[PDB]
């Protein structure tokens, strides 16, 4: 259905953007 | 010769109606107009009853004031205890149209009947336990409309075929046969003494029988068009009832005269069936608009609306202890007023 | 009490002209849809014409179609009926009747026989 | 006291349980209401399918129907008729032949009546043209008793079986159409009018499939989807 | 026939031979039956819960 | 503390007993090696989450092993080198640590949509229950079957704002909130179909309609979403129980639950199809304006918008199908209420009968 799409995409951007800061801060 | 028949008839018409306007000097509005009128009556649900299929047509209370009895179009009967909220009878019709119901004052007997024209009589203490038809009354060629009991022996019919007949159930024969009038004949009451009765026609007239005699005493024409429903006065003095004509009217067997007329604007249907409280102060009436009006019966004016079915109100009445009322419509469940 | 009366009947050679009367009182004469129906000689009783409450709506049996003309006017609580080229098989007695509640368009048992209110007929001849 | 109020309890469960098993088969099944004169060959008719009102049970592919005739009940007609407001259809019959009166115009005005009495609008009917055949023998005049059969011609829709001849067929359809008009009239209410030809042990399956119409026109009429 | 005509002259005969009294009469009975069971009539005059069997 | 830094430093013990000894980068861990000599280690799936296995990466190292066994993206094995100098690790100069490996305002868009929308459906929908429920005489089987119906949309709205609420703003209260948001919205998707099916067996079975039916309807509209999810909670159990589950992971795992609310769908839009050709017979025996009106008014109540989107890949479409199957399906609660409880039905008519008489 639409909301586990929604929720399962959200859900994985925020990881995604949460792994990308935490490297980008500590890389550099 | 026909046209002198004509002639003389019309002629005694005519004095029947001068001579009965001539006994006239007021009106009972005009004389009571001086007493307190009663204060805006509330009334409220006490309890609902359910269990019928469709559309109650009938009911009648017992003389102890907390049975009763009413049937519906399915063909069952049941009866009812009102301060239990319990049905403790049920009768399955052999036929599936009722019209009437009634009630005998010891509470040994209940009666009912529809197109079929077979008055059933059942006994509800039987000794072979459970219940079990009685009697079965039949000779009528028009439906059967409504029946009363005088005693727990004679019972009196009406039917849809300008005849009315008297049944002692012991013998099951046609005692007596009421006729005079050209129509169907709706509705019937008995008096408080039981010496004398009273049915509305589809003729805009009422007539008055012996129980004994047998022959008619006097006639009502108050009303324009046919009558439907009918009740006396908690005094054999008065009667009162409704037509289709949208109006209720009082009238007194010891005056033969129309004393009052119950109406009003915003009203368009008519009346199904009337009662009286122990009193005779309060006058209660079902109409086709889903709900039911009280009138101050000694001043003419609404004191009170009972709007609690949905459907055409098709039954009406007041416990002889004059405690509570019920009202049956054509919807399955019907309303107990206190 | 519900009473009707008529008038306005005898004789009328054939390809003649006649009008029919009708009077009421004792009811809202406005109130109520009205009928015609006739009573042939050995026949039974047939309905002729009726008109609606205001007088908008009107309709005629076929066989008098064309030619017989109704009216009404409640002012005065008459009912009227006007017939005109007559020919022997219109010879009938002629009733006023009255539908049996007010206020509803439709009529039953107008045409059925001891009906409580309907007139004593007038008789017309050809 | 408490015995007598478990008693009366109990006996109230026990007639609601005898009652709910009578109250599924009324449900299920569905009233008939049959009118119509006298001499309309509702004999034929009523032979075809199978003491005041007269009734008779008979089966359907499962489905109970039952059949009142007015029988006995006196001509007058105006009290009784309202208590049949709850049938499921009024099945008409009317001889097209027409004698004593002007058969088919008071069966009209009866119709009409019926069709405008606002206690019956909730009712549909399905009119039946019986005495066909008789009609037919008998024109092989409608002239006098309704003037428009002079002009009136047979709709292209038509569709007469093969060697009828063509003032049967007009005649028919002439009065079927005089029914059609009067009952479409009015069209307010959720009553309808379905007319049939009949002479026919067919007509049992025709009543059949105007009762499944008229019970789908109403649940459809209930969700407002019609 | 006239057995109806018959019927119903010998009827209107025997109703119009019958008497009656003054409409003031029934009036006051009217009354005085009223003011005989005002005092007992439920429905009239508000009753307290205590004592009635619905409640 | 950042459970981050934690989850990368893990390995700090492991490179320790081990022990150019082994040093902990920030961004991949380091084994011990040789002096003088270039080391190649891989780099690990965590940040290359932003693509997991959409893109493949090259792993070129000689030999590791460590029981490494089971990886969720074989592809995502990127390989970092670092040379060991007599003073230690160097920088990495070759570029090979990066060498390894607008959506959010459209995101927070549609959060809000939908929050609006299922608030407001809320509020009509408990007008439409309060004011429907207090007439007993209009109850009957249908307004029950209704009832029902506006029951599982309070639950998927509620359960709906608790999961946003609890969530977003590995306990296992999580795991809890994400069975029920399942449960509801499965209970919802069959209740659709469960009237589909009513008004079908209605218009078909004309004579005895109902025969216990509508008990029967109750235990498949509320029984099947809860074995549903109870066996997607439990598979689920037994597989990864990574995070609160959000993750569709495998597609085996999601085909349970996605399976129904397919096949409710479809079937609901075959019974639209026979509905719209019986009505199309009762319409033509002597029409475009009404059966125009007639099919506007079966779309909201059978759900059949779901079918424009039901047919195709999850991941295709991301943009235009999200927003209009959810954004804008939010207010289907609204539009039915509206549609039927108040514009249709016989409840207008009673309210207008009881306020004047009130």
């Amino acid at each position: 259905h639409s909301d586990a799409v929604f929720t399962d995409n959200y859900t994985r951007l925020r990881k995604q953007m949460a792994v990308k800061k935490y490297l980008n801060s500590i890389l550099n | 010769e026909l046209d002198q028949l004509r002639q003389e008839a019309e002629q005694l018409k005519n004095q029947i109606r001068d001579a009965r306007k001539a006994c006239a000097d007021a009106t009972l509005s005009q004389i009571t107009n001086n007493i307190d009128p009663v204060g805006r009556i509330q009334m409220r649900t006490r309890r609902t009853l359910r269990g019928h299929l469709a559309k109650i047509y009938a009911m009648h209370w017992g003389t102890d004031s907390r049975l009763l009895v009413s049937a519906s179009q399915d063909g069952k009967l049941i009866i009812w205890d009102s301060y239990t909220t319990n049905k403790v009878h049920a009768i399955p019709l052999r036929s599936s149209w009722v019209m009437t119901c009634a009630y005998a004052p010891s509470g040994n007997y209940v009666a009912c009947g529809g197109l079929d024209n077979i008055c059933s009589i059942y006994n509800l203490k039987t000794r072979e336990g459970n219940v079990r038809v009685s009697r079965e009354l039949a000779g009528h060629t028009g439906y059967l409309s409504c029946c009363r009991f005088l005693d727990d022996n004679q019972i009196v019919t009406s039917s849809g075929d300008t005849t009315c007949a008297l049944w002692d159930i012991e013998t099951g024969q046609q005692t007596t046969t009421f006729t005079g009038h050209t129509g169907d004949v709706m509705s019937l009451s008995l008096a408080p003494d039981t010496r004398l009765f009273v049915s509305g026609a589809c003729d805009a007239s009422a007539k008055l029988w012996d129980v004994r005699e047998g022959m008619c005493r006097q006639t009502f024409t108050g009303h324009e068009s046919d009558i439907n429903a009918i009740c006396f006065f908690p005094n054999g003095n008065a009667f009162a009832t409704g037509s289709d004509d949208a109006t209720c009217r009082l009238f007194d067997l010891r005056a033969d005269q129309e004393l009052m007329t119950y109406s009003h604007d915003n009203i368009i249907c008519g009346i199904t069936s009337v009662s009286f409280s122990k009193s005779g102060r309060l006058l209660l009436a079902g109409y086709d608009d889903f709900n039911c009006n009280v009138w101050d019966a000694l001043k003419a004016d609404r004191a009170g609306v009972l709007a609690g079915h949905d459907n055409r109100v098709s039954c009406l009445g007041v416990t002889d202890d004059g405690m509570a009322v019920a009202t049956g419509s054509w919807d399955s469940f019907l309303k107990i007023w206190n | 009490q519900v009473q009707l009366q008529e008038s306005g009947g005898g004789l009328v050679q054939p390809g003649g002209s006649l009008r029919l009367s009708c009077a009421a009182s004792g009811f809202t004469f406005s109130n109520y849809k009205m009928n015609w129906v006739r009573q042939a000689p050995g026949k039974g009783l047939e309905w002729v014409s009726d008109i609606s409450q205001s007088g908008a709506s009107i309709s005629y049996t076929g066989s008098v179609k064309g030619r017989f003309t109704i009216s009404r006017d409640n002012a005065k609580n008459t009912l009227y009926l006007q017939m005109n080229s007559l020919k022997p098989e219109d010879t009938a007695v002629y009733y006023c009747a009255r539908c049996p509640a007010p206020f509803t368009r439709d009529c039953f048992d107008v045409t059925s026989t001891t009906y409580a209110y309907r007139g004593q007929g007038t008789q017309v001849t050809v | 006291q408490r015995n007598e109020e478990k008693a009366q309890r109990e006996a109230n469960k026990k007639i609601e349980k005898q009652l709910q098993k009578d109250k599924q088969v009324y449900r299920a099944t569905h009233r008939l209401l049959l009118l119509g004169a006298g001499e309309s060959g509702k004999n034929t008719i009523v032979k075809q399918m199978r003491s005041g009102i007269f009734e008779t049970k008979f089966q359907v592919d499962k489905v109970n129907f039952h059949m009142f005739d007015v029988g006995a009940q006196r001509d007058e007609r105006r009290k009784w008729i309202q208590c049949f407001n709850d049938v499921t259809a009024i099945i008409f019959v009317v001889a097209s032949s027409s004698n004593q009166t002007n058969r088919l115009q008071a069966a009209l005005k009866l119709f009409d009546s019926i069709w405008n009495n606002k206690w019956l609008r909730d009712t549909s009917v399905i009119l039946f043209l019986n005495k066909q055949d008789l009609l037919a023998e008998k024109v092989l005049k409608i002239e006098d008793y309704f003037p428009e059969f002079a002009r009136y011609t047979t709709p292209e829709d038509a569709t007469p079986e093969p060697g009828e001849d063509p003032r049967v067929t007009r005649a028919k359809y002439f009065i079927r159409d005089e029914f059609l008009r009067i009952s479409t009239a009015s069209g307010d209410g959720r009553h309808y009018c379905y007319p049939h030809f009949t002479c026919d042990t067919e007509n049992i399956r025709r009543v059949f499939n105007d009762c499944r119409d008229i019970i789908q026109r109403m649940h459809l009429r209930q969700y407002e989807l019609l | 026939s006239i057995a109806q005509a018959r019927k119903l002259v010998e009827q209107l005969k025997m109703e119009a031979n019958i008497d009656r009294i003054k409409v003031s009469k029934a009036a006051a009975d009217l009354m005085a039956y009223c003011e005989a069971h005002a005092k007992e009539d439920p429905l009239l005059t508000p009753v307290p819960a205590s004592e009635n069997p619905f409640r | 503390d950042c459970i981050f830094k934690k989850e990368q430093a893990m390995c700090l013990e492991k490179i320790q007993r081990a022990n150019c000894p082994g040093m902990w980068d920030n961004i991949t861990c380091w084994k011990p090696a040789h002096v003088g000599e270039m080391v190649l280690v891989s780099c690990p799936e965590l940040f290359r989450i932003f693509n997991p296995d959409q893109v493949w990466e090259t792993e070129t190292i000689g030999e590791s092993d460590f029981g490494d066994s089971n990886s969720l993206d074989l592809s995502d094995m990127g390989v970092v080198s670092r040379n060991c100098t007599e003073d230690g690790w160097s920088e990495p100069f070759p570029h090979y640590f990066d060498a390894c490996g607008d959506q959010d305002y459209y995101y927070l868009s549609v959060k809000a949509l939908y929050t609006v929308g299922y608030s407001t459906s809320l509020v009509t929908l408990t007008t439409a229950m309060v004011i429907l429920c207090r007439f007993r005489k209009l109850h009957c089987t249908r307004n029950f079957i209704h009832m029902n119906l506006f029951v599982s949309f309070m639950l998927r709205a509620i359960s709906v704002f608790i999961k946003d609420w609890i969530l977003y703003a590995s306990t296992v209260e999580c795991k809890a909130v994400m069975v029920f948001f399942h449960y509801c919205v499965v209970s919802n998707y069959f209740w659709l179909f469960i009237e589909g099916l009513y008004l079908f067996t209605l218009l078909v079975e004309t004579f005895f309609p109902e025969r216990r039916y509508f008990y029967w309807y109750t235990i498949i509209g509320w029984g099947t979403p809860t074995v549903c999810v109870t066996v997607w909670a439990t598979l689920r159990l037994y597989f990864d129980d990574t995070g609160c589950w959000d993750m569709n992971d495998s597609t085996a795992l999601w085909w349970v639950i996605k399976g129904p609310v397919v096949g409710s769908i479809m079937v609901n839009f075959v019974l639209f199809i026979g509905i719209i050709v019986i009505l199309v017979q009762k319409l033509q025996s002597p029409i475009y304006l009404r059966l125009a009106r007639s099919t506007l008014l079966l779309i909201p109540l059978f759900g059949i918008h779901y079918t424009v989107f039901a047919f195709s890949p999850e991941n295709v479409s991301k943009r235009e199908r999200l927003v209009f199957e959810l954004g804008l399906g939010s207010f289907q609660g609204f539009v039915v209420a509206v549609l039927y409880c108040f514009l249709n039905g016989e409840v207008q008519a009673e309210i207008k009968r009881k306020w004047r008489s009130w």
